[PDB]
């Protein structure tokens, strides 16, 4: 568990949150706009 | 449709001509002019 | 009002005006 | 709504004469105050060379690039 | 080599006169519609 | 189902098609364009190339560029959180991470665009030839901006995103690899010039064989999109071109397939050549001529003159092109011809 | 064993023949010198 | 400078070398040379071919 | 000796071009 | 009816004849392998494995045989230098002959399967038409391949019931085939750690076996079945092309950059060995330690093996040849005879000038002599009119240490220039330019050739995948809008 | 000879930095682009009047 | 058509064709596995690239012998 | 001077594909003539 | 472009256009182009020239 | 040792007549298939 590994896993989480916010936005609209 | 199209077209043309002219004046007075 | 268009258009236009203002200031910034 | 109808609308220009010039002035002040030099690390016209080094400040190492640049960009 | 010049001067004036008098022979009349 | 109505909204008919491919097309392409825009405006190349490449430093549109990272860094990804930068946006920009940012994001946006073409073709129910045609530019980008630097010492020798930087790349490859002599480049230029030829000749032939479908001199208004009959005489054009050139098309499908085929295969051949160059497997010398010139100082062709030009450009360009090598060439060492 | 129902024929126009001959000859012209070196 | 196939050239290196610099812009047809060998030595065929091609 | 090969290839290409103009498939309507 | 480029599509719905055609392809591949091995054995020279290794002679197939454990030959010699008495069947010749026999048998089987095409096995009882259950065939084949991978990893690499794999030193001086214990740690993913290969194969076996069992049991979902068109063989073709060019890119990358699976002694040094002065640094370190223990400089330099000095030569750089410079490296410089010894350049003030080595990009590089602080001291002037750094104006001498010219020194002007130009590119060696009529031009490794061919093949197969996947997806419309 | 002419033209004249050469490169690249795109669009939308085992 | 002995043995393997499970089946597991594979691949790529430094793993030539 | 193996490469690569294409065209024309009744069988 | 440059109206010359406060010159991408042009120029027609300028 | 022109003689004299004969046989079979109505045109 070096600095590089921590940064790598944190980057994985950043990718996760980006995909998650895109999906949340899609779900909100798609539903409120059948 | 209040403002005629060619009036806003002329205003935009004047603005873009101004901006581009400011660029050549610069090629001449300041950084990059030698 | 905020259709996808409004979005994409504003996301392309706001930085454009910001950068144009910045680039004009530069033309004066003289060594 | 088609573009031309929006462009010729008066209520459009009443929301595009307090937003566009303000943004332009903000972009001007971004570098008029000199913030852009610090944000991006680009050198000012008087920071290319210093009293100590009179040559190009190249990076030679990879995993110590941070410290090398910090030193080069001392003065 | 004067003979070679004579022969080429002929060929050239030959074909050039062919061109000049071919386009003088009522060319605009030569056409799909009449 | 939640997936179904999301898919329905993505394929909604609007001004611009979003589709599933949009999810990675729009952010990646937007980020690549923005990275190029900020790169040619604020960030510099002082610490990687010893140059000034930005509007802030006084470069115009023709000289500003997003330069490749420093050669000291190898083929690293230059991630903002990577060991080379460790956050700290300023040093990331200074060491040249913006080039990798732009390149990777643009490559993924390119993939997204090809997927978008596939999806549009599937939705409209037509054949996907457009994606196959677009495969050419994808191959060129991959071979030149990714494979070539990967085969070389580092990212430093990849082309930089700028107008003058691309010219430097052209001259560098000519000087160091004799790229003009490579047969794959010859195929590429043949394909590109033939594509331009085909475009111009087809446009002229169609526009000059129009039918009498109106009464005004302006022939543009004698056409309607929902038309069944043909607007130009295929027979007359075929006869004209067979009488002038000797061979002419007689099949519109074959004509347009040929128009598709020429530039794409030109680009593919050029990409194969570039992949070859990435490993220094270049078509540089003709051994027989090099010998026969070595054993006799009276033999000369344009080929040997090109070799002399390459040596001159290489020797005079290396010192400033590769500042990390610390090349120092005294005046008596540089090759120069006579008084000039 | 039996007559396969999947056997079709093969065709080639004269224009296709000319294109192929031209391609082969031009490729030979292009690469002959490089092969000779 | 050699540019012919029979003089140790290939398709790529071979060429029709343009006329001599001593001639410059002067017209150099065959009949102005004293011999055909001299005409070939000063690159007359280039002028012939190029003028005919343009016409 | 390769001059013979080059000449043969060029003349063969020219002959192929010749056959594609005067011995073409006649297109009929 | 069928255009020339569409001619092989008759075998699309004849499960039987497909097998026949795939068998024909397999026979051709095996026959090529055997014949190439025989040709290489015919033209091989197992005389000096030190200065004339396999990679120096243009051998392309021999390294792949020697990597997995084939070292002996029926001729009595061994690739590791020693001599073999009564090698078994598994020598180079035995492997080539086995491949040729496999090719012949596959040819016969292909003929049989083409003639007897109408087998009841390739029929659907429910419908009565030819059909293949692709999601089940995939499970069968994947289970088989996982079993094979596990067996190869556990038995033929760990040496439990196998010869092992080729394992070499960090500098390619002493390397030989030996069993490798697996490395079940973070270091297992170190590309240069040979235990990673055994660990990977065992784990990926035990993984693909379970995957195959899953695919044998569980049926596909309907959504995926409709989306991927899992009833059309062409989607299998496109996905397989995808995997194949992925693998080709990976292999080309690992060979170009080097790994435990591409040892130096088999394929030659990599491009990046020369850039960073790998072998030069090792040689300097060894000389420094030999001086530190206490010894004369001549005998300190004479203890450097010839192999190590031969690695530090630019003629062995894979990124140095040309595309159309055919033949092996020996055709480029000649067969290496012996090391000439390390030259030392000194000037009047007794400094230690070093010749700047040419980089890989350049094909012509000027001769420049610099001191310990990187300052020009001497050179060979291009225009000797106002030169102030000529080799004659600044007296420079050479003193060879540890080689054929060990203990010799030269003070003359032309000979110093000759040796400077020679030493501008790596170490100095003696070559035989008459055995093969070696011209004056460099050539490339099997490393470079493999990388080039496989990168181009991968680039083309990306396009192949694109076209075939597009054709699978648009099957119904692929005849006209 | 063509390559030599181009290189010497670059050295003595700076053709690349001339806006007309830029316009020509733009024209040629655009010609190839439009040719490929027009061909793809026309061939993709072709009325179904043939089988699959026929051009 | 031509039932062979082998064919008799291998018949059950090809017996079922076109059978399918309705309603997304086990797709989410495929998604999980694909994502974990992507994580593994980026881990390997960044280790090999020396962009991810881990103790006891030096990407350099080593002395196996 | 030049490599004496190119000769074979150039000549075979010119002749074999050319004869293959000529074969394809000849067999296409022969099948076309056979389909239509006439003096040719 | 070719016709205009035949009469020596060359492309843009942005050589040493960027200067720091002191006066030292900062190279741009155009200066490397000038470097390559110099390399080609001092080598073309090696024996033809006798005087410093190429007029 | 041996003449380097034989290679061309031997290889061309082996391949060209062989391809000529293969061509004759293929066109004969194609005409025969065309004459008889069937899936082949
Ligand atoms: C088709 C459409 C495709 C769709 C587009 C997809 C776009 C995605 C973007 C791709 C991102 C790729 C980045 C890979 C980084 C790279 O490669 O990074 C490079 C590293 C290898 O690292 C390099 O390794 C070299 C060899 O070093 C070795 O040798 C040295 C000896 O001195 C030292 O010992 C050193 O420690 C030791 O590692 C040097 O060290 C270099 O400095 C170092 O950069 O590989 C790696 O990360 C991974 C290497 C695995 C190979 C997979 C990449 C394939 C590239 C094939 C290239 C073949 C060559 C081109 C052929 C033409
Ligand atoms: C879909 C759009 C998209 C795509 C494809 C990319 C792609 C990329 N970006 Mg990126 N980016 C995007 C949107 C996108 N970006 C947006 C919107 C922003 C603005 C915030 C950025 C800002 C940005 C920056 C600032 C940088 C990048 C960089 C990169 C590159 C490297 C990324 C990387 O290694 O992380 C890969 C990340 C993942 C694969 C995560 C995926 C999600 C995982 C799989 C979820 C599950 C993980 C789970 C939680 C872990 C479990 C525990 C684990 C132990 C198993 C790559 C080409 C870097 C770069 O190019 O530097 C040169 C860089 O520095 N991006
Ligand atoms: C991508 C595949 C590939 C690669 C990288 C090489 C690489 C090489 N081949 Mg090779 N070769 C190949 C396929 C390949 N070959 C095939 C398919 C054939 C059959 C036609 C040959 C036939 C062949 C011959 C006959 C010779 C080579 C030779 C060589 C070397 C020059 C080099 C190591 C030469 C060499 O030095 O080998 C001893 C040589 O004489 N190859
Ligand atoms: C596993 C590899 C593989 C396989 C099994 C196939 C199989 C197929 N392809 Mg294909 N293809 C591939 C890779 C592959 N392809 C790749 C990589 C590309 C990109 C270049 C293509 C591009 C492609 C196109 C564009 C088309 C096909 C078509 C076809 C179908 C008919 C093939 C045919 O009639 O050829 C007949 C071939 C000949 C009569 C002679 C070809 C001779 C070639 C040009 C040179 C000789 C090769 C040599 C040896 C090669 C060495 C090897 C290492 C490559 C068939 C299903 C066609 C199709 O589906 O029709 C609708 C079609 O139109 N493919
Ligand atoms: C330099 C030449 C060149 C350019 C600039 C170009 C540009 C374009 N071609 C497109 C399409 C096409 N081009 C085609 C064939 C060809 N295109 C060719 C040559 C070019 N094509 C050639 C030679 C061919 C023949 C095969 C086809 C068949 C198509 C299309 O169907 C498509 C279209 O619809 O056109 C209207 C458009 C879609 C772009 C895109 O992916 O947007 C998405 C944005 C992305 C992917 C981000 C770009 C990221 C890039 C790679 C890196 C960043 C670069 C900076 C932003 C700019 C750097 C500038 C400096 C280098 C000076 C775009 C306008
Ligand atoms: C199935 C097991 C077959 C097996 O273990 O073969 C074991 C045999 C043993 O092969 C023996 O090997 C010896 C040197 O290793 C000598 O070469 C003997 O001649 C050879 O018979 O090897 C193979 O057949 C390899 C099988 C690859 C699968
Ligand atoms: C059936 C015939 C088919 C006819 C078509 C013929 C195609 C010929 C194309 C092959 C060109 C090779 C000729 C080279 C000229 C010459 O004589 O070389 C001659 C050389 C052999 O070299 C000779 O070797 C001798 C013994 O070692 C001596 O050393 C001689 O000095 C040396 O000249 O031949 C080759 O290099 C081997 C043939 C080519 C090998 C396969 C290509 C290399 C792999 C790259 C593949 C990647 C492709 C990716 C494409 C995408
Ligand atoms: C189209 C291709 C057709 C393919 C079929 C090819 C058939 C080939 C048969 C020709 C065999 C000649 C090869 C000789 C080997 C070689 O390389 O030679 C090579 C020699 C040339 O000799 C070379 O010449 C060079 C330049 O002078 C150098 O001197 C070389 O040293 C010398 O070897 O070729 C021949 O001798 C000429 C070709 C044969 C000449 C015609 C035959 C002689 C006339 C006798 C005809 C009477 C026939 C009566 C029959 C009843
Ligand atoms: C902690 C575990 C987190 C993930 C749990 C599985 C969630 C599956 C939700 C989705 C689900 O199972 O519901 C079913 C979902 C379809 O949703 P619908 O709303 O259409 O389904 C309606 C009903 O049929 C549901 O029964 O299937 C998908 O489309 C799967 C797409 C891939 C999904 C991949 C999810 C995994 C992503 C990576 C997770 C991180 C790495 C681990
Ligand atoms: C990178 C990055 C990022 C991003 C960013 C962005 C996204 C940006 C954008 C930006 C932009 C987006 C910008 C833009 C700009 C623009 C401009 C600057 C323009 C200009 C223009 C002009 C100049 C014009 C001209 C012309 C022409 C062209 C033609 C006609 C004429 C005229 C003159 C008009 C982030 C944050 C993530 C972070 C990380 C890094
Ligand atoms: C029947 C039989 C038999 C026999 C067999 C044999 C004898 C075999 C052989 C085989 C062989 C002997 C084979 C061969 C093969 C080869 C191949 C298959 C090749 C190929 C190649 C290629 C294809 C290439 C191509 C190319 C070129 C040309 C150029 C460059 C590029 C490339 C590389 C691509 C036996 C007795 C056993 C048993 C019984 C039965
Ligand atoms: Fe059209």
């Amino acid at each position: 568990m070096t600095a590089s590994l921590s940064n790598f896993i944190a980057s994985l989480i950043a990718g996760g949150v980006v995909v998650g916010v895109i999906a949340i936005a899609l779900i909100v609209i798609s539903k409120s706009d059948r | 449709g209040r403002v005629p199209l060619w009036l806003v077209g002329l205003v935009g043309g004047f603005a873009v001509i101004t901006i581009v002219s400011l660029f050549i004046y610069g090629s001449y007075s300041g950084l990059g002019s030698s | 009002i905020f259709t996808f268009r409004w979005l994409a258009v504003h996301g392309l236009a706001i930085p454009t005006v910001f950068f144009l203002g910045g680039i004009t200031a530069m033309q004066f910034i003289q060594r | 709504r088609p573009f031309s109808d929006i462009i010729t609308s008066v209520r459009y220009w009443i929301i595009h004469s307090i937003t566009i010039p303000s943004l332009f002035v903000s972009g001007w002040l971004f570098i008029s105050t000199g913030l852009a030099y610090d944000v991006f690390g680009t050198p000012r016209p008087n920071e290319y060379f210093t009293q100590d080094r009179q040559q190009v400040p190249l990076v030679n190492d990879r995993f110590s690039a941070k410290q090398e640049l910090e030193d080069l960009t001392k003065g | 080599m004067l003979t070679l010049k004579i022969l080429v001067y002929t060929t050239v004036i030959f074909f050039v006169s062919l061109f000049i008098f071919g386009f003088l022979s009522s060319d605009p009349s030569r056409n799909p519609n009449r | 189902g939640l997936f179904d109505l999301v898919d329905d909204w993505l394929k909604k008919d609007r001004f611009v098609f979003v589709g599933w491919s949009g999810l990675l097309l729009f952010p990646t392409a937007y980020l690549a364009a923005g990275g190029w825009m900020t790169g040619t405006t604020f960030v510099t190349s002082w610490y990687t190339h010893g140059l000034a490449s930005s509007y802030l430093e006084g470069c115009n549109f023709l000289t500003a560029a997003v330069s490749t990272p420093a050669n000291s860094v190898g083929h690293s990804l230059l991630l903002l959180w990577g060991p080379e930068a460790q956050g700290d946006f300023t040093r990331w920009c200074q060491i040249g991470g913006l080039w990798t940012f732009v390149a990777l994001h643009g490559a993924f946006g390119l993939i997204g665009f090809c997927l978008r073409q596939f999806e549009i073709a599937r939705l409209v129910g037509i054949r996907p030839y457009n994606a196959i045609a677009f495969s050419g530019p994808i191959a060129v980008f991959v071979s030149v901006f990714l494979l070539y630097p990967l085969g070389q010492a580092s990212w430093f020798f990849a082309p930089s995103f700028g107008v003058a930087a691309i010219f430097r790349f052209l001259l560098f490859l000519q000087g160091f690899h004799n790229w003009t002599l490579n047969p794959f480049h010859m195929m590429g230029v043949a394909g590109i010039l033939g594509g331009a030829l085909l475009c111009a000749i087809h446009g002229a032939t169609v526009e000059n064989t129009l039918f009498e479908d109106g009464d005004a001199a302006n022939t543009f208004r004698a056409f309607t999109p929902t038309q069944s009959e043909e607007t130009y005489s295929m027979v007359t054009a075929n006869r004209f071109w067979s009488q002038i050139f000797g061979v002419a098309f007689s099949n519109k499908r074959w004509l347009h397939f040929f128009m598709l085929f020429v530039p794409v295969t030109g680009l593919w051949t050029s990409s194969i050549g570039i992949v070859g160059l990435a490993l220094n497997l270049r078509a540089y010398d003709f051994v027989s001529q090099e010998l026969r010139a070595a054993e006799d100082p009276e033999f000369e062709t344009f080929y040997t003159k090109n070799h002399l030009l390459d040596e001159g450009i290489r020797a005079w360009m290396a010192a400033q092109d590769q500042p990390h090598e610390n090349f120092v060439f005294p005046e008596e060492v540089l090759p120069r011809g006579n008084a000039l | 064993t039996g007559p396969n129902p999947n056997k079709q024929a093969v065709e080639l126009n004269r224009t296709s023949l000319y294109w192929g001959l031209l391609l082969i000859f031009v490729l030979a012209v292009l690469f002959s010198s490089y092969f000779f070196n | 400078v050699s540019g012919s196939l029979l003089y140790g050239n290939n398709i790529i290196s071979g060429a029709v070398v343009p006329s001599s610099n001593a001639i410059g812009m002067h017209f150099y047809p065959i009949w102005e040379a004293a011999s055909v060998d001299e005409w070939l030595y000063n690159g007359g065929p280039y002028q012939l071919i190029v003028l005919h091609f343009l016409l | 000796m390769e001059a013979l090969v080059y000449t043969f290839l060029l003349i063969g290409t020219l002959m192929v071009i010749f056959f594609a103009v005067f011995f073409r498939e006649t297109p009929r309507i | 009816a069928l255009p020339w480029y569409r001619v092989h599509t008759v075998v699309l719905n004849d499960p039987g004849r497909l097998i026949a055609v795939h068998l024909m392809h397999t026979a051709l591949v095996a026959g090529w392998a055997g014949s190439m091995a025989l040709y290489e054995l015919a033209v091989f020279d197992p005389s000096d494995p030190v200065l004339n290794p396999m990679w120096r002679q243009g051998m392309f197939v021999m390294p792949f045989m020697t990597r997995l454990g084939i070292t002996d030959s029926w001729g009595g010699w061994s690739i590791t230098g020693e001599s073999v008495s009564n090698p078994g069947i598994w020598s180079f010749e035995g492997v080539a002959l086995s491949h040729i026999i496999l090719s012949g048998m596959c040819f016969l089987a292909a003929i049989w399967h083409w003639v007897y095409w109408d087998l009841e096995l390739f029929r659907d009882p429910r419908t009565g038409e030819p059909a293949l259950d692709l999601p089940k065939i995939f499970g069968i084949h994947l289970f088989l391949s996982g079993l094979l991978c596990f067996g190869f990893g556990a038995f033929h690499v760990t040496g439990l019931f196998g010869p092992g794999i080729w394992v070499s030193d960090a500098y390619g001086i002493t390397g030989k085939v030996q069993p490798v214990a697996p490395a079940w740690g973070a270091d297992g993913f170190n590309p240069f750690n040979p235990g990673g290969i055994a660990a990977h194969h065992i784990a990926a076996g035990i993984f693909g076996i379970f995957a195959g069992i899953f695919h044998l049991t569980v049926r596909p979902p309907q959504r995926l079945y409709r989306a991927l068109r899992m009833g059309n063989i062409e989607t299998v073709l496109s996905s397989s092309i995808s995997a194949v060019f992925f693998a080709a890119f990976v292999t080309s990358g690992t060979m170009w950059y080097g790994a435990a699976a591409t040892p130096i002694e088999l394929f030659g040094p990599t491009r990046y060995q020369w850039d960073s002065g790998y072998f030069q640094q090792e040689i300097e370190r060894q000389v420094e330690t030999s001086v530190s223990e206490g010894l004369s400089e001549s005998q300190a330099w004479s203890r450097i093996p010839d192999k190590l000095a031969f690695y530090d030569y630019i003629g062995n750089n894979p990124a140095k040849g040309g595309l159309f410079r055919a033949g092996p490296m020996n055709k480029g410089d000649g067969i290496a005879e012996a090391w000439l010894g390390h030259p030392i350049f000194r000037d009047k003030e007794g400094r230690e000038l070093t010749v700047r080595r040419m980089p890989a990009f350049f094909e012509t590089f000027p001769v420049i002599l610099v001191d310990k602080d990187g300052i020009i001291r001497a050179d060979i002037p291009f225009r000797r009119a106002e030169s102030k750094y000529s080799i004659e104006q600044v007296g420079v001498t050479v003193d060879f240490y540890g080689g054929k010219l060990n203990g010799q020194t030269f003070k003359d002007a032309p000979t110093v220039k000759k040796f400077a130009r020679k030493a501008q590119l790596g170490e100095v060696f003696e070559f035989d330019r008459t055995s093969l009529e070696s011209d004056g031009v460099f050539r490339s490794s099997p490393r470079g050739w493999y990388t080039y061919g496989h990168a181009n093949f991968a680039l083309l197969f990306f396009f192949g995948h694109l076209w075939h996947g597009g054709r699978t997806i648009f099957r119904d419309v692929f005849t006209g809008i | 000879g063509t390559f030599n002419f181009m290189l010497v033209f670059q050295a003595e004249h700076n053709i690349l930095m001339h806006p007309f050469h830029m316009a020509g490169v733009a024209g040629v690249f655009g010609g190839s682009l439009f040719s490929a795109m027009h061909g793809s669009l026309v061939t993709s939308s072709l009325i179904r009047e043939t089988t699959e085992n026929e051009s | 058509a031509l039932r062979t002995r082998l064919g008799e043995i291998l018949r059950p393997l090809n017996a079922e064709y076109g059978k399918v499970a309705p309603g997304w089946g086990t797709t989410p597991i495929m998604g999980i596995v694909m994502l974990a594979f992507l994580i593994f691949l980026v881990i390997i790529l960044q280790i090999y690239n020396s962009s991810l430094i881990i103790e006891n793993v030096d990407v350099d030539w080593a002395n196996g012998i | 001077e030049v490599q004496f193996g190119a000769y074979l490469a150039v000549l075979l690569g010119t002749f074999l594909p050319a004869l293959f294409l000529v074969n394809l065209f000849i067999q296409t024309e022969a099948r076309k003539a056979g389909k239509a009744g006439g003096q040719d069988s | 472009g070719i016709s205009t440059m035949a009469f020596n109206l060359n492309g843009f010359n942005f050589n040493q256009s960027v200067v720091d406060s002191q006066g030292r010159v900062i190279n741009t991408w155009a200066d490397i182009l000038n470097r390559a042009n110099l390399g080609i120029e001092v080598m073309h027609e090696r024996n033809a020239h006798n005087f410093p300028l190429d007029l």
